[PDB]
């Protein structure tokens, strides 16, 4: 509900960056987000739900121009040392922040990790979460996918996929997505 | 009776429910914001800002 409380007017011109500290009511709300966030990493009880829904919270935050928009706290919760929901939550937090903002670099950690882990079922929401919530949006190429996205990604279809056949069933669920019954305007 | 007789004192009633547990939430608030800060300062540390 805190996340619920979507205010995405405040920053008039520049309010992003610690101008303000900023006010008046999203201070609380952070307040009451980063207590939670702490007790859970002292209490915790049952798989850290209470941080799924501070990282959903944050992410809104960052949609909201309150909290700028950086994955690295998202980041160091897409690591591998932690719960499952937490690292599905950091990373449906990364798809949509790859999704939004132009943020190729996270995009290229984000398919190597793809290529690179041992846990299956985060790269099966990774990929069926990414087909969901697209960047790099066919017939709406403003970040330029043709450079050597296409090239990777191509080869991410032929190798490094014979783990798994659901993989490479998301990747063929990716070039539906982008640039599905056409070339992809490269050559 | 103020020579001869006396009395019995007490000197603390309030009885206040709902500002009871309302003194009993904000200690438990108080506790919380507390050790939020403690561990907060402590150990590893990223913001949300940079360097809050």
């Amino acid at each position: 509900a805190l996340a619920n409380s979507v205010t995405p007017a405040v920053s008039v011109n520049n309010e992003v960056r610690t101008l303000d500290n900023l006010n008046p009511d999203v201070r609380l709300i952070l307040e009451e987000i980063t207590r939670f966030l702490n007790m859970e990493k002292l209490l915790p009880s049952y798989r850290h739900t209470i941080t799924v829904s501070c990282l959903r919270a944050i992410r809104v935050l960052q949609k909201n121009g309150h909290v700028p928009s950086d994955p690295a706290l998202f980041k160091s919760y897409a690591e591998y040392g932690h719960f499952v929901d937490i690292r599905i939550a950091a990373l449906e937090a990364v798809v949509d922040y790859t999704k939004v903002d132009r943020s190729y670099e996270e995009l290229q950690w984000l398919l190597n990790m793809i290529q690179n882990d041992p846990v299956p079922y985060v790269r099966h929401k990774i990929l069926n979460m990414l087909t969901k919530n697209p960047p790099f949006t066919k017939n709406m190429e403003s970040p330029l996918c043709n450079e050597a996205l296409v090239d990777q990604l191509w080869k991410l279809m032929n190798s490094g996929t014979s783990h798994d056949w659901r993989l490479r069933c998301g990747a063929v669920d990716l070039y539906f997505t982008l640039f599905g019954l056409s070339r992809p305007s490269c050559l | 009776x103020x020579x001869x007789x006396x009395x019995x004192x007490x000197x603390x009633x309030x009885x206040x429910y709902q500002v009871l547990r309302e003194k009993a939430a904000s200690q438990r608030r108080d506790v919380e914001r507390a050790l939020t800060r403690f561990m907060a300062k402590t150990g590893e540390t990223q913001s949300l800002f940079k360097d809050d």
